[PDB]
């Protein structure tokens, strides 16, 4: 069972900040890798995947990285409409596992 | 005490053989093999091998020790002193021969890994099913040769070596692939169809190929090292022949890793946003495998080799090696459990596979004294150690004792352990190499006017007065 933790609450940043969120694996996944960003009030929404490859209508303000078990994802400028929840994700598509790929938050920026 | 120099440049073997009119006959048997075409098979608990794999795509190598021509009888007007000159064997005629019927050979495991065909489509469908590979049955490429000389052959494959310590970036990435040449054994296979990679060291999944090429190596013969060698050993008359053709296009499991480049094609949109598949293997297939050119029974002889040495054949020993694929039947086989029900059933008739082959070879092996006078004594001793090493020049040491004790009874009490357990040489240095050992000590014939192909050779060069005139007509 490969496992992503996140325990990790995330601090309170100001505007133009950087933010270094770090989710670790237990097993080896290569670089099949999701994150999302959750705003409170609607469906969930995806920036990037396979930790460097983002997508569509996205701004080129998000940052992709690391390789192996361990891999972050940063960016800085942060606007008034960043205060969501952010989920990291892999595809390893196992049977026996229990994933639910959970954890992380965001503050709202002052 | 100040030897002559030796010279620089090797030479042809016409300086230093000679030839006599001493002719003699040597035909093995007969020889059989039966097993399983796909997989030794083995015992569930441990490794115990109650059949060999035997299907038509190895390689076969024979072995042929002679017998020592320097204790070997001849008739008259035949002598030489045994402090002065040697004796050696030289072939001049070989045959290949098989009698079986005339086959195909087809394989393919349960475990294929393929995706879909691109040869016709509507629309393609990105699937992605964990393991979605299926059976897919193809058939082969057939081939023939034939290589006889003093050592043995020497083929060639495509691997994996070391890179440099200079980046590692991921366990998923690509190996080196050097190109390395090893000596031939009796087991491994030939397809120049997908070619000369190990799929074992090289192939993780294991399911590219079917599965009688999937834990061992696909070898194929040089051709280039074994003429560059500056003597003209390990192989002095060749005959090569294959045939080939693509039969269908296919596509492998697709995690890619070498991407496309962006500037290729031009993006749409919809589904049309996204990658088919970059990878096709295909599959090949002999055809038309009709019986006028096979390069079989034909008793073909030897004037000239095509390097430095002819058929002389040192260390009376001898390698031929054949590859066939043409007899390759198959021999759908089945039995039952149980006769009594007059209904045909599922499961009362179990079904098993098998293979055969049948060879049989025959040689004319001619006569060649060797004088020795100080000049060719230096020259074949750098030949090769063992060739002179073989006959002994040098007198006794100074204990040289009763050659062992040789007691009786070899399993007691009484006695300690024996019996060569210290190995000291002597042997084989190739023991670590399998072959097919033909013994032919005492198979040997004077004449040859009563064996099948000794009429052969006979007919072919002059027959006056060597067959004799045997009780007359008046």
């Amino acid at each position: 069972d490969p496992m992503l933790t996140q325990t990790a609450a995330s601090v309170e940043v100001a505007v133009g900040g950087t933010v270094t969120i770090k989710c670790q694996a237990s097993q080896s996944i290569g670089g099949y890798l999701s994150w999302y960003q959750q705003k409170p009030g609607q469906r969930p929404k995806l920036l990037i995947y396979r930790a460097s490859t983002l997508a569509s209508g996205v701004p080129s303000r998000f940052k992709g990285s690391g390789s192996g078990t361990e891999y972050t994802l940063t960016f800085s400028g942060v606007e008034c409409a960043d205060a969501a929840a952010y989920y990291c994700q892999q595809g390893y598509t196992s049977s026996d596992i229990n994933n639910a790929f959970g954890g992380g938050t965001e503050v709202v920026v002052k | 005490y100040l030897p002559p120099v030796p010279v620089s440049k090797v030479v042809s073997t016409d300086e230093y053989v000679a030839r006599t009119n001493i002719y003699y006959h040597a035909g093995t048997s007969r020889l059989l093999a039966v097993g399983h075409p796909y997989f030794p098979i083995k015992k569930p608990n441990n490794n115990k091998i109650l059949v060999p794999k035997v299907s038509g795509l190895q390689y076969r190598v024979f072995r042929i020790h002679l017998p020592d021509p320097n204790k070997f009888g001849f008739p008259d007007t035949s002598f030489y002193n045994p402090d002065t000159q040697r004796l050696v064997w030289a072939c001049v005629g070989v045959e290949v021969g098989r009698g079986q019927p005339l086959g195909v050979g087809i394989s393919g495991h349960p475990l294929l890994n393929k995706l879909d065909d691109t040869e016709n489509a509507s629309a393609y469908a990105a699937n992605a099913g964990v393991d979605n590979r299926e059976c897919i049955s193809m058939d082969y490429k057939q081939t023939q040769l034939c290589l006889i000389g003093c050592k043995p052959p020497i083929g060639e494959h495509w691997g994996k070596g070391s890179p440099c310590t200079n980046v590692a970036v991921n366990p998923g990435d690509c190996p080196p692939l050097e190109l390395i040449n090893t000596v031939i054994q009796d087991g491994d296979m030939v397809d120049t169809g997908f070619g000369a990679m190990d799929f074992t060291t090289l192939q993780a999944n294991k399911s590219e190929v079917p599965l009688d090429i999937c834990t061992s190596i696909c070898k194929y013969p040089d051709y280039i090292k074994m003429v560059s060698e500056p003597y003209g050993d390990s192989l002095f008359f060749y005959l090569r022949r294959e045939q080939m053709f693509v039969r269908h296009l296919f596509n492998r499991a697709g995690a890619v890793g070498e991407n496309v480049p962006d500037d290729l094609y031009i993006k749409g949109s919809g589904s049309t946003a996204n990658l088919a598949s970059s990878n096709y293997f295909p599959t090949p297939s002999g055809s038309m495998v009709t019986s006028d050119a096979q390069i079989f029974n034909k008793p073909y002889w030897l004037q000239r080799a095509q390097g430095h040495n002819n058929g002389i054949c040192w260390g009376n020993q001898l390698f031929v090696t054949v590859v066939d694929t043409t007899r390759s039947t198959n021999m759908s086989l089945c039995a039952a459990i149980s006769t009594s029900e007059t209904t045909y059933k599922n499961t009362n008739f179990k079904e098993y596979l098998r293979h055969g082959e049948e060879y049989d070879l025959q040689f004319i092996f001619q006569l060649c004294k060797i004088t020795l006078t100080a000049d060719v004594m230096t020259y074949i001793h750098s030949m090769n150690s063992t060739i002179l090493e073989d006959w002994n020049f040098g007198l006794q040491p100074p204990p040289g004792g009763t050659l062992e004790d040789t007691y009786r009874f070899v399993t007691s009490q009484a006695i300690a352990c024996q019996k060569h357990t210290p190995p000291a040489p002597k042997e084989d240095p190739l023991k670590k190499y399998t072959f097919w050992e033909v013994n032919l000590k005492e198979k040997f014939s004077a004449d040859l006017d009563q064996f099948p192909l000794g009429r052969k050779f006979l007919l072919q060069a002059g027959l006056k007065a060597k067959p004799k005139f045997t009780l007359g007509k008046r």
